[PDB]
């Protein structure tokens, strides 16, 4: 208890962001996990634990809305069915800071790409409907 | 200052085994491939084989590491169960003791 | 339909890249190219440590007297022992 | 008949210490634990030169003190370094001692880069627990 | 000028306090490299002086021109892709792999 | 004893995920009681659970040598110990993992804590 009242100082004080970790939802969902595990000897260095994502809102940034038809089913693993957890993951590098640099990069990329459809973005198929596009 | 003589053998094993491995890794995929003809995939196979003796990871025999005693050896402690035992049964070990459940 | 293939293919060309299908068999090359080789893991050359220029510090400091090796006071007794009796 | 670290009985006259006096599976019931380090674990690695460096720090530390050992060491990890907890057994004189400290600390320090202080407990009788 | 620095030295410590207590002494074992950082960030380095992204995943620049639809062409996209994929090899090493595929591609 | 407060922006932790992996139990009761003792003097609530051990048993000869009608049980332990905290400056969380790892358990009472970050948008 002494030594905790002593370094009470040595910090930031952190404003009312409310506890429950809504508002921080409602605001910045960004949630990129990051973990660092306890070694004991000489060597401190444990580059395993560097398990990181890259979960990012697309409709929360507010920079590609005409997405809505192509990020719901371009990426993998995701259109939960009950919740909604929209996070682009490609960890494809270790870094995080580079990670994130990376993910702003290919949103950009995105942008570009996407305000200039390809070809089957809206003329989709006959069976296969994740949001519905003429024909059926 | 090893005590047999294949400790150092698969320490140079080892080591020549480790020196090369990219271009082991390439040829290796190149191997297994339906695209290209028969022709690229045999120049590889024999670029793979012009390289010498010993470094190669096949000749490396996972043993103990005080005499070289592939016995019941733990990779994941690479020494043998001589002294880990020991320590086991007497309690220098965090953990790793005689299976009390 | 393969509405999924082709979303992928999307993908992979909203940058430039493979978008073909390929062979079932040619999974290997990617399947290896996207993890590291087994002699390069921690678990097969990093076996035995050197102990060479460690070793060489005892006998050093076992020469020194400060630091003492039971086992080669035991070895110099018998050395002795044979050198009495050998030889 | 296994032997491990159990001690045959034979006359009940045998002055054995504390940690001696002790059989290898009660690690979990009586006995404690000697050394600690993260890898014996489920799981971690750093496991073969952990138990190495004990292996070896034991027997440095042993034969540095020759006989002054009321019984068997009780090395730890705090950061890097590996704090050796030890009942030495009062036979040389303090500077001596003292002496022999400072150059074992030095010497680890400059060779393995790694200031591995030790502690000391200096009592005169050992510790006899039983007379197996 | 050897002398010079050392008196110099020596005048500063005269002029200044010793070390009188060992948290002076942990100072400066953290100074010297020997212990841990407080606390263990795991993040010592490993920032590969800024890869930006610029040869993990973007085949912009790496291209050389070739018939799309040939084998090829096909099978170093795949091979890049699988390399992309893998976030454990460094940068130099993907970048060595890529050079010496495509010069053996090239060549033979 | 001072604050050395500047002005420069902060990460602040979202729901920081704690965890704590150890064999015996008296020494992760001595861990978990020690940092709840820390979080109710820094403010943040917790929540234990009570999971099974980890089975990762190694068998292998009884005697070194030859023989290998016995074999000997050998195997490991480690029960886990959540203690996810909520909320908290990146200093504070820098202070809180020093004072905790300034006296960690060696070997036994393995901490995992599992952070998640945030990083402002361009």
């Amino acid at each position: 208890k002494k030594h905790c009242e002593a370094l009470k100082d040595f910090c930031t004080e952190w404003p009312a962001a409310l506890d429950s970790d809504e508002k921080c939802e409602k605001h910045f969902p960004i949630e990129i996990d990051s973990t660092d595990y306890v070694s004991s000897g000489p060597s401190v260095r444990n580059p395993r634990a560097r398990v990181v994502v890259l979960r990012v809102k697309l409709s929360s940034l507010n920079l590609d809305d005409h997405a809505k038809k192509k990020l719901i089913k371009l990426v993998g693993e995701r259109y939960c069915k009950t919740t909604d957890v929209l996070t682009i993951k490609t960890d494809r590098c270790p870094l995080r800071r580079q990670n994130y640099d990376y993910a702003v990069y290919l949103l950009t990329v995105l942008y570009h790409e996407s305000w200039n459809t390809e070809e089957w973005e809206k003329s989709k198929t006959e069976a296969d409907m994740e949001e519905y596009i003429w024909e059926n | 200052h090893y005590v047999d003589w294949r400790m150092w053998r698969d320490v140079k094993r080892r080591k020549m085994a480790y020196e090369y491995a990219d271009e082991r890794l390439r040829i290796n995929s190149l191997r297994k491939n339906t695209i290209l003809p028969k022709i690229l995939q045999d120049v590889a196979d024999e670029e793979i084989a012009a390289l010498p003796r010993d470094s190669c990871p096949v000749r490396i025999r996972n043993r103990c590491v005080m005499t070289s005693r592939p016995r019941g050896v733990k990779r994941r402690w690479r020494l043998s169960r001589i002294v880990f035992r020991h320590l086991a049964d007497h309690g220098q070990l965090s953990g790793i003791q005689r299976a009390t459940w | 339909s393969e509405y999924a293939f082709r979303m992928s293919r999307l993908s992979a060309r909203l940058f430039g890249e493979v978008t073909r299908p390929t062979n079932s068999k040619s999974m290997k090359v990617v399947k290896l190219f996207s993890e590291l080789p087994l002699a390069k893991k921690k678990e097969t050359y990093d076996w035995y440590p050197n102990h060479h220029t460690y070793a060489e510090l005892m006998q050093t400091l076992r020469f020194l007297g400060l630091y003492r090796d039971e086992h080669q006071d035991f070895m110099d007794e018998q050395k002795r022992l044979k050198k009495l009796r050998g030889k | 008949k296994n032997r491990a670290a159990r001690v045959r009985v034979s006359k009940g006259d045998k002055p054995v210490t504390y940690e001696e006096a002790h059989a290898p599976h009660y690690i979990a019931h009586r006995k404690g634990w000697l050394s600690l380090h993260t890898g014996n674990l489920d799981g971690e690695d750093h496991a073969a030169e952990r138990t190495v460096e004990d292996v070896f720090l034991r027997k440095f530390m042993w034969g540095t003190f020759p006989g002054c050992l009321a019984d068997q060491l009780v090395l730890k990890r705090r950061g890097n370094q590996l704090e050796i907890c030890a009942v030495v057994l009062r036979q040389l004189s303090p500077h001596k001692y003292y002496f022999l400290v400072g150059y074992s600390e030095t010497l680890l320090s400059y060779f393995y880069k790694c200031p591995v202080r030790l502690h000391l407990q200096t009592v005169p009788s050992k510790v006899v627990y039983k007379y197996l | 000028s050897l002398w010079d620095v050392e008196f110099a030295k020596q005048l500063a410590t005269v002029n200044e306090q010793p070390l009188q207590n060992g948290f002076e002494e942990l100072i400066q074992w953290t100074k010297e490299g020997k212990l841990w950082e407080f606390p263990i960030n795991n993040e010592a380095g490993f920032d590969d002086d800024g890869s930006e992204f610029h040869e993990h995943i973007f085949l912009e620049k790496h291209l050389e021109s070739f018939p799309k639809q040939g084998p090829i062409r096909h099978f170093m996209e795949l091979v890049t892709c699988g390399l992309s994929k893998n976030p454990y090899l460094s940068v130099k090493q993907k970048v060595e792999h890529i050079e010496w595929f495509r010069n053996y591609f090239n060549e033979k | 004893p001072v604050v050395t407060i500047s002005d420069e922006p902060d990460i602040l932790y979202k729901r920081l995920s704690v965890l704590v992996k150890g064999h015996d139990k008296a020494v992760l009761d001595s861990y978990e009681y020690f940092a709840v003792l820390a979080a109710k003097e820094l403010g943040i609530s917790i929540k234990v659970h009570e999971p099974p051990r980890k089975i990762e048993r190694f068998t292998l000869l009884q005697s070194v040598h030859i023989y290998k009608k016995h074999r000997v049980q050998y195997e490991m332990r480690t029960l886990y110990r959540c203690l996810e905290l909520e909320h908290l400056t990146g200093s504070t969380a820098d202070v809180y993992l020093e004072y905790i790892q300034r006296n960690l358990p060696e070997g036994v009472a393995m901490e995992v804590t599992k952070t998640q970050l945030e990083q402002l948008p361009e």
